[PDB]
């Protein structure tokens, strides 16, 4: 009977896990090689990519974490008896 | 199945590899195997481990 | 009490150390140095054997390899936690315990 | 380009490979599995 | 600071080898040496970090 | 601090299993009636088992 006038606070918590963005129309996963990496816009020319991120503050120094997830493959052939040579592509971000 | 499916004769089924060589730094160290997989035989990376 | 002779609650299974096979009391079994010990299965040794020791306890490699390739014939290409549907009640692996 | 050379599209694992060690692989599957040391590309 | 400190004695390789038949695995290590048959693996994460 | 000098002790446990140990050439399961049943080595003859 004597409860005081309040206010709501609302949050959520999410650990183990990486925010995804897919680089796709729809955002959904219809393949590794998704639709918009095989477009021809950014198939032939190049482009200048710049992001910028709103986060709420600490105390301390933090680090902000980006993973461009791109194909990483090995290709390892072995001719003879004893001699193994590989190739490796990364693409993009190539070295 | 009775044949072609595993050899009959003597082979070892693990191998035990001693360095050839060990370096030593203040952090860290560094050691050197020579693996020689055997004629009629196939190794599976896998399997290995230190 | 409970009869594992009968309903299968068995408990002793860590009081082996060697099994050795022969035919014809002359030839041994597998042979063809198979295994480390060309000559028995060595169940477990104590401290003094502890270059064949696995998974931080005192059974060998061989033995442990034996008993997964019996189970769930895993191996020869890694070993790694065999499915939950394949690892049943009485398996194995599932009641395998490292103490120290 | 070199895409198909790194198996990022085209054919699959079972195209690419010599007939014989196809029919090898399958032939052992539960003895020596092969099919994991193989790309198979999966374009949208 | 707190003292712990950490030695490594003796390191050795292992590696267990499928007892396959001689005829069967030249046969395989002989049709794995061709191009076309070449060994191809991809990192499951395979990203690029800053 | 006043730690004393110690040894370790290392056993396991396994219970409700049975040890096994399958009479074929490389310890697999690839059937009911193993390759070595039907190698004619035990097919023929007797032996005496200790």
């Amino acid at each position: 009977k004597t409860a005081v006038d309040s206010i709501t606070q609302k949050k959520f918590l999410c650990d183990r896990t990486l925010w995804r963005i897919p680089f796709s129309s729809n955002f959904m996963s219809m393949g590794a090689l998704t639709d918009l990496g095989q477009n021809l816009l950014y198939a032939n020319s190049a482009h200048a990519l710049d992001m910028t991120f709103e986060v709420d503050p600490m105390d301390e120094p933090t680090l902000l974490y980006v993973l461009f997830e791109v194909f990483d493959v090995v290709r390892v052939h072995r001719p003879h008896r004893g001699v193994i040579e590989t190739v490796y592509l990364r693409t993009p971000f190539s070295a | 199945p009775t044949h072609d499916v595993t050899t009959d004769r003597s082979q070892r089924l693990t191998l035990r590899f001693i360095p050839v060589d060990r370096e030593d730094t203040a952090y860290s160290y560094k050691a050197r195997f020579t693996l020689a997989v055997g004629d009629n035989r196939v190794l599976d990376m896998a399997s290995t481990y230190f | 009490g409970s009869i594992p002779y009968l309903d299968g609650t068995f408990y002793l299974n860590h009081t082996f150390k060697k099994v050795a096979i022969t035919f014809d009391s002359s030839v041994s079994w597998p042979g063809n140095d198979r295994l480390l010990t060309p000559n028995e299965f060595e169940i477990k040794r104590s401290v003094d054997g502890e270059g064949y020791n696995v998974a931080q306890c005192n059974m060998t490699k061989d033995w442990f390899l034996v008993q997964m390739l019996a189970n769930y014939n895993i191996g020869y290409q890694g070993f790694y936690i065999p499915e939950s549907y394949k690892d049943r009640m009485y398996s194995f692996f599932r009641n395998f315990q490292p103490m120290s | 380009p070199q895409w198909s050379y790194m198996h990022i599209s085209g054919q699959d694992a079972s195209e690419y490979l010599s007939p014989g060690l196809v029919q090898f692989a399958r032939a052992t599957e539960t003895y020596f599995s092969l099919n994991n040391k193989f790309r198979n590309p999966t374009v949208a | 600071v707190d003292g712990a400190s950490i030695k490594f004695d003796s390191i050795c390789l292992y590696a267990t080898f499928f007892p396959m038949a001689h005829n069967t695995a030249s046969t395989l290590e002989a049709m794995l040496r061709n191009d076309t048959n070449d060994q191809s693996f991809n990192d499951y994460l395979s990203a690029a970090n800053m």
